[PDB]
């Protein structure tokens, strides 16, 4: 876009928050903004906290704030106590989820969350306690991605519809364990081959759910095989 | 076979072997012409994953 953008003219696309904070950085200096956070993760960030929390809310906070501190301080904590936490998606639907153990001592910046194989994304924390069907939530996210794809390139279009069907079958446990790895491969055949990042943002949630809750999927399909003989 | 005893002894003596032990005419010992359905197992490259064609 810096060469051929809108109307064929040079263009630069910037988020609302970035341009909104730009004049304050100019007025108060760049060093003051760089003071907050770690190196290469400077500044303050707006965090939306939603899901299974007592008080879901939007709060502006220093960048490298721990996830547990952010939940307990502003959001009022996980409903039913911290031990009731099951999983958390820290950067909206695109970023993969992390379990309780990983999120016990994790920070919110790009580098630390990339180290946790997730990424900060847009800093949209969605929490889920132990009393929810995480497979159902991830299937709903994949269905959302299926509904919201332009469909011009075959990988995203066909593969995301395929993953939606596979995840809908997983929710009931109608598949076989050998399919799970297959799904992983399907995701790897989508990520990196599409035009935009919607394909990557649809492949990542499936990869994270598989990587962190393969036993849950296997248990559910074993139960389905047992009831249906 | 449906052969009398005397003829059987005559044949066994003339040939020098026991004919009725190993006959050359097929009888009920053969398999039936109607058989149960088979199953025919699939080959080794019927995996659902780690089965890219460029490796095999
Ligand atoms: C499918 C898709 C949807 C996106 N939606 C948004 C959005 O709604 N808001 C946003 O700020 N960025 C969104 N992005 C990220 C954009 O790439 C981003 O706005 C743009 O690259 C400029 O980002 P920046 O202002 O942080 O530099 C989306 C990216 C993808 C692939
Ligand atoms: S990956 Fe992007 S460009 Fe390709 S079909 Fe999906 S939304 Fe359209």
């Amino acid at each position: 876009p810096a060469d051929v953008g809108v109307f064929g003219c040079p263009t630069t696309v910037a988020n609302v928050e970035t341009v909104a904070v730009s004049p304050t950085i100019c007025r108060r200096g760049g060093a003051w903004f760089a003071s907050f956070g770690r190196e290469r993760n400077s500044g303050t960030k707006l965090f939306n906290i939603s899901g299974h929390v007592n008080h879901p809310c939007t709060v502006e906070e220093e960048m490298s704030v721990p996830l547990k501190e952010l939940i307990e301080k502003h959001a009022g904590g996980v409903i039913g106590g911290w031990d009731n936490l099951l999983a958390v998606i820290p950067g909206g639907s695109s970023t993969p989820l992390i379990p309780k153990s990983v999120c016990e001592t994790v920070l919110m910046d790009f580098d630390a969350l990339v180290q946790a194989q997730t990424g900060l994304g847009t800093a949209a924390v969605i929490v889920m306690d132990r009393s929810t069907d995480i497979v159902k939530a991830i299937a709903r996210l994949i269905e959302f991605y299926k509904h919201e794809s332009c469909g011009q390139c075959t990988p995203c279009r066909e593969g995301v519809d395929w993953m939606n069907k596979v995840m809908a079958r997983f929710v009931k446990g109608d598949a076989r364990p050998a399919e799970i790895d297959s799904l992983w491969e399907i995701s790897k055949q989508i990520e990196g081959h599409t035009i935009c990042a919607l394909g990557d943002g649809a492949a990542w949630p499936v990869q994270g759910l598989i990587r962190h809750f393969r036993p849950e999927l296997e248990e559910r399909m074993q139960q389905f095989a047992l009831q249906h003989q | 076979a449906s052969a009398t005893r005397v003829i059987q002894l005559l044949r066994n003596w003339a040939s020098g072997r026991d004919l009725q032990a190993k006959l050359q005419l097929r009888y009920q010992e053969i398999s039936k012409r109607t058989q149960p359905p088979p199953k025919l197992p699939v080959g080794p490259s019927h995996k659902l994953s780690n089965n890219y064609y460029c490796t095999r």
